[PDB]
């Protein structure tokens, strides 16, 4: 269903930007 | 000759009425009009009775003022105990076509019946257990409209063929033929002493009759349709009906005439039944507009509405004590009201 | 007491004319729809025309269509009806009727025996 | 006291419970009112589906069916009829042949009163145009009691059946439009006219078919789907 | 047949030989009773819980 | 604190054991080697979780093993190198700490829509429930059939806006919430298609129409999903926990819960059509703006809209699909309580009755 499409693209999206942040801060 | 006749029966019939104009000098409301008119009544449903398939049609209370019975066209007769809101009784007509209910002073013997031309008596306390009926009685050509007790030896009968009838049910037997309606006789009443009834017919009129003698005494025809119902006062030197043509009004036994008119601007609906109270100061009647209206009997207003159905209201009574109201209607639901 | 009149019968002579009237007294008469049957000798009652309680809609039976005439006026409480060019099977009793209850649109049991609501009749002969 | 109070309790419990199995029963079965004039050829017809009102029990398709016909009641129908506003359908029988009487003008007349009834909108009829072949062997004069049938022609729609004289098309047809129209003026309620053609052992699915399209156009009404 | 003629004649003079009282008689009366039960009419004077059988 | 940098931490004591000693980057852990060589190490998969499994990446080791064993992301091994000197590891000169491995606001967008959305079909639902429970007489087994649909809209609605709260603003309940989501939304899939059913059967049954089927229709509606999100739990649970069970990971996972959501709307569908050409016929019998009226009435209690995107792959157009399915389907609850229960049904009718006489 739609819902859950939304839930999981959102989350991966959220996990996908705090890993990106982490990384960019701490490497450079 | 018919011509000659006619003469004569239209001139004693302007003899009738010439007399009955000249023996009135004031109406009722002119004369009731000093007492204080009692405030507006509040009624309220004390509890709910359900279990009818479709479209009860007739009801009467007991005189034990506690127990009550109704029928519905899906040919189920029940009997309920208001006190305790639960039903004691159901009888399966043979006819699926219903009309008419009685119950007997004593409450041993129940009446009712419908298009068959036959009706039918139960005898509720059976030695064999259950209950059974009684006797089946017929001879009527058209429908029975309505019926009741005068005891539990005699029961008298309506029908729609301008026959009227008394049973004596240990005979089977039609005891005397009640005669001179013209059109279907709907309903009628008996009186508190039981010596004398009325019923109404489609001719927009209504006859007493002598039970015992059997002839008709006189018959009033203020009403401008055909009488659906009719009732009689807590005693018996008056009595109430209600027409399709949207009015309702009150006649006196002894003074032969026509005493009050009951009427609204606002209703362009028949009635289907009438009441009193204990003490006469209240009529009840039952409209088609899915609700019953309760008028000062001597003040000639609205006191209330009863608007707790939403169907056509098909039968009221009040009880013998006073105590309690019930109404039934087209809707399988039927309120009682205190 | 509900109670119906009517007049104007007589011997009138085939291809004349003639006029019905009838007049009723003791109830509303504006809200009640109307009807007039007739009665052949030897024969059972029969429709011939009836119009609304305004007498805005208005009917006729097919035998005596663009032949008869029929109208109304509350005013007076009196029902008219007005035919010409008679025949010799137009020979009938011809009732006023009223129809049972008001404020509707239908009418039974006008055409039936024994219907307390019908006048005495009036005789016309050709 | 609590011995009698819990018996009436199991008293109710007990005509509630035998009272159900009924109640399916009577809400399963379908009522269909008969109605006609008296010599309009009832006989026949109920000879072929099969003390006041007369009653017979017949099924189909497992569907229980109840007709009831006026039989002994009298000839005033104005209070009775309204007991009846519960039935399923109405199937009304008039002998297109129409004498003492102008039988087809009581049929109309009669048709007009009972479709503009204030009470019976709620109830479609299905009108059968009994005694056909009787009609077509005895025209074999409609004008004098229909004076526009001068002029009337018969539909470019009708299908008439093989054999089938021109005059006894255009007189059905007729009859059958007069019928129609009288029943479309108001088309104000749930109320319906199914016209029918017969002489016929299978108007007993003719019926059947109708009562189906009656119970669907009501819940389809319902919804407001339609 | 006029025998319907003879019934509505008949009856119709067994309805007229009879008599009838004044109307002022008959409201004294309906006022007499009115007073005679007022006090005893539940459904005009609101009764008490307490004793009502229906609560 | 950080809890990422514990995750990348974990390789310390894994590189002190086997202890140019080995030493922890903040982006890759390098194990120990010889002085004056050049050490190839692998990269993780957790800094590649933007592109995971969508492009591969190469691994040139030698040979690493260590129960490498199971592996989410097979593709997603990138190749990281340094060299060790005299004095250690030196700076990964040439890129191969990079060579190896507006959204926001749509989504942002779409979760105020479909909030809104739902708060005012939640509010339409509740003042539609209300106003259709206090009259007795209405009831009947269509409000019925309608009042447990209205039910699954609020537990749809309400359990969406606390899974938005509790998850948004490894802990169980955050499980039991997902658990308790999918629940209602199977519900009101499975509902609508009992909706349809009922209607198709009524139309099809014009005699008979009820025998017991509403007791029938309330145990499918409710007792599947109970069924399907429980063994769909069961079987995530044998499988990988990781985080909240957000992520569909595997297909064949979200195959059960996904199988019943196409198969009940296509079902609705047909039924649809069955409705359509029965109504058709009753129609030509002796028309285009009534079976558009009809159709168009049907639409938001059918649920059929989910039909234009139930059979495309979930990837594919996911910024036009979900905008569509989603934001303006949580109006479906308010478009179809506005519909039947106040413009339609004999509920506008006793309202007015009842004002009057009031």
């Amino acid at each position: 269903h739609s819902d859950a499409v939304f839930t999981d693209n959102y989350t991966r999206l959220r996990k996908q930007m705090a890993v990106k942040k982490y990384l960019n801060s701490i490497l450079n | 000759e018919l011509d000659q006749l006619r003469q004569e029966a239209e001139q004693l019939k302007n003899q009738i009425r010439d007399a009955r104009k000249a023996c009135a000098d004031a109406t009722l409301s002119q004369i009731t009009n000093n007492i204080d008119p009692v405030g507006r009544i509040q009624m309220r449903t004390r509890r709910t009775l359900r279990g009818h398939l479709a479209k009860i049609y007739a009801m009467h209370w007991g005189t034990d003022s506690r127990l009550l019975v109704s029928a519905s066209q899906d040919g189920k007769l029940i009997i309920w105990d208001s006190y305790t809101t639960n039903k004691v009784h159901a009888i399966p007509l043979r006819s699926s076509w219903v009309m008419t209910c009685a119950y007997a002073p004593s409450g041993n013997y129940v009446a009712c019946g419908g298009l068959d031309n036959i009706c039918s008596i139960y005898n509720l306390k059976t030695r064999e257990g259950n209950v059974r009926v009684s006797r089946e009685l017929a001879g009527h050509t058209g429908y029975l409209s309505c019926c009741r007790f005068l005891d539990d030896n005699q029961i008298v009968t309506s029908s729609g063929d301008t026959t009227c009838a008394l049973w004596d049910i240990e005979t089977g037997q039609q005891t005397t033929t009640f005669t001179g309606h013209t059109g279907d006789v709907m309903s009628l009443s008996l009186a508190p002493d039981t010596r004398l009834f009325v019923s109404g017919a489609c001719d927009a009129s209504a006859k007493l009759w002598d039970v015992r003698e059997g002839m008709c005494r006189q018959t009033f025809t203020g009403h401008e349709s055909d009488i659906n119902a009719i009732c009689f006062f807590p005693n018996g030197n008056a009595f109430a009906t209600g027409s399709d043509d949207a009015t309702c009004r009150l006649f006196d036994l002894r003074a032969d005439q026509e005493l009050m008119t009951y009427s609204h601007d606002n209703i362009i609906c028949g009635i289907t039944s009438v009441s009193f109270s204990k003490s006469g100061r209240l009529l009840l009647a039952g409209y088609d507009d899915f609700n019953c209206n309760v008028w000062d009997a001597l003040k000639a207003d609205r006191a209330g509405v009863l608007a707790g159905h939403d169907n056509r209201v098909s039968c009221l009574g009040v009880t013998d004590d006073g105590m309690a109201v019930a109404t039934g209607s087209w809707d399988s639901f039927l309120k009682i009201w205190n | 007491q509900v109670q119906l009149q009517e007049s104007g019968g007589g011997l009138v002579q085939p291809g004349g004319s003639l006029r019905l009237s009838c007049a009723a007294s003791g109830f509303t008469f504006s809200n009640y729809k109307m009807n007039w049957v007739r009665q052949a000798p030897g024969k059972g009652l029969e429709w011939v025309s009836d119009i609304s309680q305004s007498g805005a809609s208005i009917s006729y039976t097919g035998s005596v269509k663009g032949r008869f005439t029929i109208s109304r006026d509350n005013a007076k409480n009196t029902l008219y009806l007005q035919m010409n060019s008679l025949k010799p099977e137009d020979t009938a009793v011809y009732y006023c009727a009223r129809c049972p209850a008001p404020f509707t649109r239908d009418c039974f049991d006008v055409t039936s025996t024994t219907y307390a609501y019908r006048g005495q009749g009036t005789q016309v002969t050709v | 006291q609590r011995n009698e109070e819990k018996a009436q309790r199991e008293a109710n419990k007990k005509i509630e419970k035998q009272l159900q199995k009924d109640k399916q029963v009577y809400r399963a079965t379908h009522r269909l009112l008969l109605l006609g004039a008296g010599e309009s050829g009832k006989n026949t017809i109920v000879k072929q589906m099969r003390s006041g009102i007369f009653e017979t029990k017949f099924q189909v398709d497992k569907v229980n069916f109840h007709m009831f016909d006026v039989g002994a009641q009298r000839d005033e129908r104005r209070k009775w009829i309204q007991c009846f506003n519960d039935v399923t359908a109405i199937i009304f029988v008039v002998a297109s042949s129409s004498n003492q009487t102008n039988r087809l003008q009581a049929a109309l007349k009669l048709f007009d009163s009972i479709w503009n009834n204030k009470w019976l909108r709620d109830t479609s009829v299905i009108l059968f145009l009994n005694k056909q072949d009787l009609l077509a062997e005895k025209v074999l004069k409609i004008e004098d009691y229909f004076p526009e049938f001068a002029r009337y022609t018969t539909p470019e729609d009708a299908t008439p059946e093989p054999g089938e004289d021109p005059r006894v098309t255009r007189a059905k047809y007729f009859i059958r439009d007069e019928f129609l129209r009288i029943s479309t003026a108001s088309g104000d309620g749930r109320h319906y006219c199914y016209p029918h053609f017969t002489c016929d052992t299978e108007n007993i699915r003719r019926v059947f078919n109708d009562c189906r399209d009656i119970i669907q156009r009501m819940h389809l009404r319902q919804y407001e789907l339609l | 047949s006029i025998a319907q003629a003879r019934k509505l004649v008949e009856q119709l003079k067994m309805e007229a030989n009879i008599d009838r009282i004044k109307v002022s008689k008959a409201a004294a009366d309906l006022m007499a009773y009115c007073e005679a039960h007022a006090k005893e009419d539940p459904l005009l004077t609101p009764v008490p819980a307490s004793e009502n059988p229906f609560r | 604190d950080c809890i990422f940098k514990k995750e990348q931490a974990m390789c310390l004591e894994k590189i002190q054991r086997a202890n140019c000693p080995g030493m922890w980057d903040n982006i890759t852990c390098w194990k120990p080697a010889h002085v004056g060589e050049m050490v190839l190490v692998s990269c993780p998969e957790l800094f590649r979780i933007f592109n995971p499994d969508q492009v591969w990446e190469t691994e040139t080791i030698g040979e690493s093993d260590f129960g490498d064993s199971n592996s989410l992301d097979l593709s997603d091994m990138g190749v990281v190198s340094r060299n060790c000197t005299e004095d250690g590891w030196s700076e990964p000169f040439p890129h191969y700490f990079d060579a190896c491995g507006d959204q926001d606001y749509y989504y942002l967008s779409v979760k105020a829509l479909y909030t809104v959305g739902y708060s005012t079909s939640l509010v339409t639902l509740t003042t539609a429930m209300v106003i259709l429970c206090r009259f007795r007489k209405l009831h009947c087994t269509r409000n019925f059939i309608h009042m447990n649909l209205f039910v699954s809209f609020m537990l749809r609605a309400i359990s969406v806006f606390i899974k938005d709260w509790i998850l948004y603003a490894s802990t169980v309940e955050c499980k039991a919430v997902m658990v308790f989501f999918h629940y209602c939304v199977v519900s009101n899939y499975f509902w609508l298609f009992i909706e349809g059913l009922y209607l198709f059967t009524l139309l099809v049954e014009t005699f008979f129409p009820e025998r017991r089927y509403f007791y029938w229709y309330t145990i499918i509606g409710w007792g599947t999903p109970t069924v399907c999100v429980t063994v769909w739990a069961t079987l995530r649970l044998y499988f990988d926990d990781t985080g909240c069970w957000d992520m569909n990971d595997s297909t064949a996972l979200w195959w059960v819960i996904k199988g019943p959501v196409v198969g009940s709307i296509m079902v609705n569908f047909v039924l649809f059509i069955g409705i359509i050409v029965i109504l058709v016929q009753k129609l030509q019998s002796p028309i285009y703006l009534r079976l558009a009226r009809s159709t168009l009435l049907l639409i938001p209690l059918f649920g059929i809209h989910y039909t234009v995107f139930a059979f495309s792959p979930e990837n594919v157009s996911k910024r036009e699909r979900l905008v569509f399915e989603l934001g303006l389907g949580s109006f479906q609850g308010f478009v179809v309580a506005v519909l039947y229960c106040f413009l339609n049904g004999e509920v506008q009718a006793e309202i007015k009755r009842k004002w009057r006489s009031w």
